[PDB]
């Protein structure tokens, strides 16, 4: 039975009145460190710090120059050099934009991606290694040391709609992508290809690798857009329009997931959790650092929390995190580090705190 | 266990990650 119990402490919300499509806490501040998350819609990225008694302190806002910009995503990580954080965004103009947070100014740009980008990710053991899933059917792997574009994953075995999010794995040995197509594919960037790849963006115009077929691809899970997805170990948690987080793995119950052939055509579905009135479109769930929970917001502002360390998807079920204020849709929520805050952004600007109790 | 061996494959990968975190350098 699960255990996690949160009081909702504050909540503000942003001039601009228009959906935010992402939060993200700094899980690379180290310990003492203040608390800190960035936002993004509109044509806004803002910063904010954490404090006691729910003190939620604006610290700066980005606005970009271009009007028309609509931010999706956004990721952080800090400068191998310097140490300092660093945070990219992205969105509906396809540009990439690393922010310095202490200036809250644009360093450095990336033009390219064929239109919108829907989803970052930074790889978890280099900081110089960002991913970036696309409108155009691709998925692009850039190091941004040497400000070069790693790979191109997409073409005759690639996504056929746009890519709505992607998720590397614990170790970051390969990525999963999912999409409009309603398929989960794989892509294994621990192949001698793609490790001599990235050797040689190092030693780095760049020749970039063209990856046109996936580890793996099934499109037996969900029968609709996959807009978020999420390993789980060696597991992977997928959604769609259907009301439940989606618990597989490629291949039988026993494969091992480096033992999967790229034309495996089985897939196992080993859970569901379920929640309601989250049928529309474009809504991710997360997961907090020890992935020890999970949280998903719905289009009502309900905020569901499941224990990942109960085995049944029924009784893992923790307490909705519910306020008579909150009732716009909460399109992503984000664990501080230590899994003591939880913060729920939603279509109408507003910013939601929950404290453990 | 499939919940027991995939619970204990994340424990271990996300220790790796917060050593890792234990042990960056700043400033
Ligand atoms: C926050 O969760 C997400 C999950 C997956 C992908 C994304 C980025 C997406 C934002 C979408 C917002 C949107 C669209 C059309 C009509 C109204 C809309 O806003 C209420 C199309 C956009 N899409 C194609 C990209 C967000």
């Amino acid at each position: 039975k699960c255990k996690y119990s949160f009081k909702c402490v504050n909540s503000l919300k942003e001039d601009h009145n228009q959906p935010l499509f992402g939060v993200q806490f700094n899980w690379h501040s180290k310990e003492g460190d203040p608390l800190v998350f960035a936002t993004v819609g509109s044509n806004r990225v803002t910063l904010y710090e954490c404090h006691s008694q729910g003190e939620i302190r604006l610290l700066q806002s980005y606005v970009d120059a271009d009007a028309d910009e609509n931010f999706y995503t956004c990721a952080w990580t800090y400068d191998s050099n310097t140490s300092h954080p660093l945070l990219a965004v992205a969105g509906s103009r396809g540009i990439i934009r690393i922010i310095n947070p202490i200036t809250m100014q644009c360093i450095k740009h990336y033009v390219g991606h064929g239109n919108a980008i829907n989803e970052l990710k930074f790889h978890p053991r280099d900081p110089n290694l960002l991913l970036s899933v696309s409108k155009d059917h691709a998925l692009r792997l850039w190091n941004i040391q040497t400000d070069t574009l790693v790979a191109i994953f997409g073409g005759v075995e690639g996504h056929r709609d746009e890519v709505l999010s992607a998720d590397y794995d614990l170790l970051g040995e390969k990525i999963m992508s999912c999409g409009m197509d309603h398929s989960l594919k794989l892509w294994r960037i621990n192949s001698k290809r793609m490790m001599n790849a990235i050797k040689e963006s190092y030693d780095y115009p760049f020749i970039s690798q063209k990856i046109h077929f996936p580890d793996f691809s099934t499109r037996d899970i969900h029968r609709n857009y996959v807009d978020c997805v999420r390993w789980l170990g060696d597991l992977i948690l997928s959604k769609s329009c259907e009301n439940a987080i989606v618990c597989w793995k490629p291949g039988k119950m026993e494969d091992d997931i480096d033992k999967i052939k790229p034309s495996e055509s089985n897939v196992t579905i080993l859970g569901r959790f379920d929640y309601s009135q989250c049928d529309i479109w474009y809504m991710r769930f997360s997961m907090d650092f020890w992935q020890k929970m999970l949280a998903l917001g719905n289009q009502v502002g309900k905020l569901y929390v499941w224990d990942l360390e109960v085995e049944d998807p029924h009784k893992a079920k923790c307490t909705t995190l519910t306020h008579h204020k909150c009732g716009a849709a909460i399109r992503q929520t984000s664990f501080s580090r230590d899994s003591s805050i939880l913060i729920a952004v939603c279509d109408d600007a507003s910013i939601w705190r929950w404290d453990r109790l | 266990s499939m919940f027991s061996s995939n619970r204990q494959k994340i424990l271990e990968r996300t220790e790796i990650l917060n050593q890792e975190w234990k042990q960056r350098r700043i400033q």
